[PDB]
Formats: C-alpha cells, sequence, structure tokens
C-alpha cells in the first residue's frame, strides 16, 4: 500500500509529522511541501519503499506533483 | 546603437540566416525572430498600447515572448515579466503597481483574472488559436507603425522584487542600465557570434537579461530551458550537450543539483566555455569539485542586486585546498563604480566592514512610480575589502533574506501570514545555509494552539509564490522585540533548540 507510507512518510519529513491536512491529492510543490532541494529525497524513500528503480526521463514535476502521481508512477514502472 | 532592440536588428543585418532563439516547440532565425516581432509590432498598435505603457507578461518563456519583448521595445512599450506561477492575488498588485494597460497570458489563466482586480485590463492569449483573445486573431489591417524619438535612458522595462509591505517593488531599468551590463560581460568575456547561451533564470529575473540580451547582441543563439527539462537536473546537463551550450549563467543552487544527481562532474559538457553564477555564497566545497572537473572554463562569480544588476564580479582561479569562506564577489563591473561605506558616509579603510555602494550606468531609473533615484546606490549588502583590492560579501543588516538564490522580504512573508484569522503576531527568518536553508515562521496565535501548517500553507499560498511560503512553523505565546519593537533574533536560538530536541529522539 504506496500511498499510506508516502502520506505518512512525507507528514513527518516535511510537515513535522503532522498529517491533519495531507492526502494523497494535495499539492506538494504549489504549498512548499516538498521544495526543489528535497526533490531526490522522495525518490530515495520511493527506490526503497517501493523497490523499483526510478528514471532520468521519469523525473517529471507531473509525476511528483501528488501522492496520486507518484503511486501511479511505480504502478506505471512496475507494468 | 544605444537603443536594446538596435541591438538585434544590427545582428538580423550581419546574421538573418542564423538561429536566434530556440524553445520546445520552435527555433527561429533572425529572420523568423524579424517576421515574428513586426506580428507583435502590429498587435500592439492596432490595442492602441503607446510609448511609456505598461504590459504585463505573465506567461512561460518561449520564442514568442522574446519577440513581444522586442516589439515593445522597439514602440517604447515598457514591457513587465510576472512569474506565471505567481497567484493571481499578487499579479493584482503589480497590475495595480505599474497601472499595465495589457496582460499576456495561456487561456488556462484568463478564467482566474474573470474574478480578479484586472477583469477590465484587456488580456490576449498566447498559447491556445481557440480563444477569441488569442493574440493573431487581432485584425492588424488598420495597424499603422509609428516612427518614434527614444533616448537611451528612457524606460524599458520593470522587473518586480519582494517588497518589504507586501506590495511588489518595481526596479525601473533604462536601455543605458541593459546595455552597460550587457556590453560589459560582452568584453570581459568575449562573446561570440554562433554560441549558444542558455536561458536558465526566468525572464522576470535579471539573470535572463545576459541570457537573451548578449545572445541578440553578437548574433549568438539562445536557448531556452523549459520547465520540464529544468526539474531533472540529469536533463539540464543532457540539454547542455544536445544544444552545445558554451555560455551558463544560473545561481548555485542549480548548478549543485547538476553536480549531486546530473552527472556534471563526470558526464563532463565539454562545450561550456563561460560558467556564471551569481545570486548567492556558492558552497566552496562544491565550486572546488566544480573547478576542478571544469579547470579551463571562465568561471565567475557575479554580484549585484536587481537595482544594478551585476555591479561586481570575480574571476575565479583556483580554489586553496584550505579555503573555507566564499571566493570573493572581486571589483566594479559593468562599467560602474564601488566602494564600502560607513554609517558616516565615508570610504572604508582595508578590512574595515561597510556597506557596498554603487554608482554609474547600470544604477536603475529608480523604483517605477516612485521617485527617481538620485546619486550612488546604497545596495544593503555589507563587504569588506580584502588587501588585494577585492571585495567579500558578509551578508546584510536588514530583513531581506535568500533561499536558494531568491530575494525574499521578510515583510511579504509575514504580511500573508499575519493576514491570517488566528495569527496575531508574525516572523520570518531563515535557518540554515545553502540547500538546508528552510524559511520558518515563527507567530503568536490568537486562540489555543491549533494551527495545520498544512492550513497555513493554503493561506499563504493564495498571497505569495511557493518558494515564499513557510517551510516550517513556531508558535510561541510571545515574539521578543528589543526597547523599539525590533525582533531580537534569539528566535534562532528557539528554532535550533526546537530542531535539536527533535534530533535528541
Ligand atoms: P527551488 O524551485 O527552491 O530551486 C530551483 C531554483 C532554480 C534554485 C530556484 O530556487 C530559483 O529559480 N532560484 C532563483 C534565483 C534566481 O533565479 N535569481 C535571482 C536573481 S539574483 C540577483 C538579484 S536579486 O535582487 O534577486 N538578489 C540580490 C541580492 O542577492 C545577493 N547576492 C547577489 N549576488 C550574490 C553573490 N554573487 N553572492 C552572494 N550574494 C549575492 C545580495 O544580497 C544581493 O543584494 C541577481 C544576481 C546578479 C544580478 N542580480
Amino acid at each position: 500500500m504506496l500511498e499510506s507510507k508516502l502520506i505518512n512518510h512525507i507528514a513527518t519529513q516535511f510537515l513535522d509529522g503532522e498529517k491533519d491536512g495531507l492526502d494523497s491529492q494535495t499539492p506538494l510543490f504549489e504549498l512548499n511541501i516538498v521544495d526543489s532541494a528535497a526533490i531526490f529525497d522522495l525518490v530515495d524513500f520511493l527506490r526503497q519503499e517501493s523497490k523499483v528503480s526510478i528514471g532520468m526521463q521519469e523525473i517529471h514535476p507531473a509525476n511528483f506533483a501528488t501522492v496520486q502521481s507518484m503511486v501511479a508512477l511505480v504502478q506505471r514502472l512496475k507494468a | 546603437m544605444k537603443l536594446l532592440h538596435e541591438r538585434m536588428m544590427h545582428s538580423l543585418a550581419r546574421y538573418p540566416r542564423q538561429t536566434a532563439v530556440v524553445d520546445e516547440q520552435d527555433a527561429l532565425s533572425y529572420e523568423a525572430l524579424e517576421l515574428r516581432i513586426r506580428e507583435f509590432v502590429a498587435m500592439l498598435c492596432a490595442l492602441g498600447v503607446g510609448q511609456g505603457q505598461r504590459i504585463l507578461l505573465w506567461a512561460h518563456k518561449s520564442v514568442d515572448l522574446v519577440a513581444v519583448m522586442q516589439a515593445a521595445l522597439r514602440l517604447g512599450v515598457v514591457y513587465v515579466p510576472v512569474d506565471p506561477l505567481s497567484p493571481v492575488s499578487r499579479l493584482e498588485k503589480i497590475a495595480g503597481d505599474s497601472q499595465a494597460v495589457l496582460v499576456l497570458c495561456t487561456a488556462a489563466r484568463l478564467e482566474e483574472l474573470a474574478g480578479s482586480a484586472l477583469a477590465q485590463v484587456r488580456s490576449v492569449v498566447l498559447d491556445d488559436p481557440a480563444s477569441a483573445g488569442y493574440w493573431r486573431n487581432i485584425d492588424t489591417g488598420s495597424s499603422v507603425v509609428p516612427t518614434l524619438a527614444i533616448q537611451p535612458d528612457d524606460l524599458a522595462y520593470i522587473l518586480y522584487t519582494s517588497g518589504s509591505t507586501g506590495v511588489p517593488k518595481g526596479v525601473a531599468l533604462s536601455h543605458g542600465n541593459a546595455l552597460a551590463f550587457v556590453d560589459w560581460a560582452c568584453e570581459r568575456y568575449c562573446f561570440q557570434p554562433g554560441e549558444r547561451f542558455a536561458n536558465h533564470a526566468p525572464l522576470h529575473f535579471d539573470l535572463s537579461v545576459l541570457d537573451i540580451y548578449c545572445a541578440l547582441n553578437v548574433g549568438a543563439t539562445v536557448c531556452l530551458v523549459p520547465e520540464s527539462i529544468a526539474f531533472s537536473p540529469r536533463l539540464l546537463t543532457d540539454f547542455i550537450r544536445q544544444h552545445e551550450i558554451s555560455i551558463w549563467y544560473s545561481v548555485p543552487s542549480v548548478l549543485m543539483m547538476m553536480m549531486q544527481d546530473g552527472d556534471l562532474l563526470s558526464d563532463i559538457q565539454d562545450t561550456l566555455r563561460v560558467l556564471l553564477f551569481a545570486g548567492e555564497p556558492f558552497p566552496v566545497k562544491h565550486l572546488r569539485d566544480l573547478r576542478a572537473a571544469y579547470a579551463d572554463v571562465r568561471l565567475a562569480n557575479l554580484f549585484g542586486p536587481t537595482e544594478t544588476n551585476v555591479c561586481t564580479a570575480f574571476e575565479v582561479g583556483a580554489i586553496d585546498p584550505e579555503r573555507v569562506l566564499p571566493v570573493p564577489i572581486g571589483t566594479a563591473a559593468s562599467g560602474n563604480q564601488v566602494w564600502a561605506q560607513k554609517p558616516d558616509g565615508s570610504r572604508c579603510a582595508v578590512g574595515e566592514e561597510g556597506e557596498l555602494v554603487v554608482q554609474g550606468p547600470t544604477v536603475m531609473l529608480g523604483y517605477f512610480a516612485k521617485p527617481a533615484q538620485e546619486g550612488p546606490y546604497k545596495t544593503g549588502d555589507m563587504v569588506r575589502q580584502r588587501p588585494d583590492g577585492n571585495y567579500e560579501y558578509l551578508g546584510r543588516r536588514d530583513d531581506m533574506l535568500k533561499v536558494r538564490g531568491n530575494r525574499i522580504e521578510r515583510g511579504e512573508v509575514e504580511a500573508a501570514l499575519l493576514a491570517h484569522p488566528q495569527v496575531s503576531e508574525a516572523a520570518v527568518l531563515v535557518v540554515g545555509e545553502g540547500m538546508n536553508a528552510q524559511l520558518w515562521g515563527v507567530l503568536v496565535a490568537h486562540t489555543r494552539d491549533a494551527l495545520s501548517l498544512i492550513d497555513l500553507k493554503r493561506h499563504c499560498a493564495q498571497r505569495l509564490p511557493r518558494y515564499m511560503i513557510i517551510d516550517k512553523v513556531l508558535c510561541l505565546d510571545a515574539l521578543p522585540r528589543n526597547a523599539n519593537g525590533k525582533v531580537d533574533r534569539f528566535a534562532l536560538a528557539r528554532q535550533v533548540e526546537g530542531k535539536l530536541a527533535a534530533a535528541l529522539e
């Protein structure tokens, strides 16, 4: 269940553990939850938790805009 | 040749079949850009936009935007670049300050403008041919192009900066302001015909002045970096190779992402000839690695506020193994004179800390719709001169902040935060250096202690660009002030105590 591990991870890493308003559809960059410089700290969590290697062509902003985008990526990158 | 728009005409006359500007969709020869410029000149006339009037460019960079700029310059029309990702409310404040008579934007963002305070300002759509407002649908049949008397110190464009009150401040820049910098850069770095410039910075930051206007000044090519490619550091560095980029200009943070994840130090980009950085301290550990991989590249630290563009520059030689402090900012640039001032107004001795003061041709006309700048410009940047004459940057004393090169007034953010119904008082400060810098909000809550960091970020997102939204918040019952209301800056001790407490567990 990828959504649960990302919603949880994002709150502790970037919201100091406050999961109050975060969900799979909240825009992470428009809200400065995830900045320019924490983009790979997220890709690094998706390589360990999901166990799939992320490519350069797929480090697109649309894939990481939301949790629903990142989960769709791992489903996509799995088959 | 004392006017900006005359520079590309000179290059067009020399190099008509040479590639002038490149984006994702199109790649325009100088002749094709000329034709495009003439369409926008005809458009602006057909709309009755006259000499002196302001227009907002609220759209992502493209060849059309470059053509718009040249067209507006030819008509003495002052163009005003606005962050396409900026919220309508901030666009509102800028439209009011400039009194723009025209907004150029995508069709997507017309909808937000209908409910805005600039619903009555004329708008044209740049992207979607299906819009009635599509710029090409404006009938240019009866348009007639006038002949104008434009002086080199007439206002050319306005670049808005963060404002201490919440209203952005417009740096009003003349033809002479831009050309002093452009000519200085072209002579110092010997930009040549047919070189390829990368335009990484958005058009509303003055780094794009070099990327675009130096390229059109020497008959070279400007390659516009799209946001989709700017976001994969591995794609940024592949961008350099595919377009055979030879001049690069960015804040250090961009170069560091390309080093960390773009293979910039291992997959050597050997077409690079000049590698300029500006806007912030380039961590010397990382500059050391960059200089070792690109040992034969012209590599330079450029300095200055938007109010002056680059007023000081330093050619980077070697990086001493033992160096801990950032490289100097150097000596005066762009035809200016530079010195460090004591508060008494006198010139500092070597070693004395003082405020950088700039006098010369890149000094702005002044803030738009505000009284003209007279005399030397006090920058607010504290500096110290080394025995060798080069200046070193020390930081600021005022409330201007920097996060990864982005200029942020504490008061702009505080104003958005204080407007929240539950926030009583607010202080903003940056904690951490470089890529670890974080924007903190220190607040006083009216009731309870229940303030959602996400609710605070949505509230900020309605007023501020994303990089101005607070990363972290700290709620306490009182803000520490000196006897006359100045925030004690001991909040940094309070924040450091919070962060350390979390590491302890
Ligand atoms: P992400 O979305 O958080 O990361 C992505 C990225 C690209 C890093 C993003 O954050 C970004 O786009 N960065 C924006 C930075 C940028 O594009 N440039 C802004 C122009 S910087 C400066 C004008 S200024 O007024 O904005 N800043 C003036 C101010 O800056 C300080 N300063 C200038 N130059 C230096 C140097 N060399 N060293 C230290 N400090 C420096 C001074 O305090 C100065 O007063 C430009 C730079 C050249 C001319 N003006």
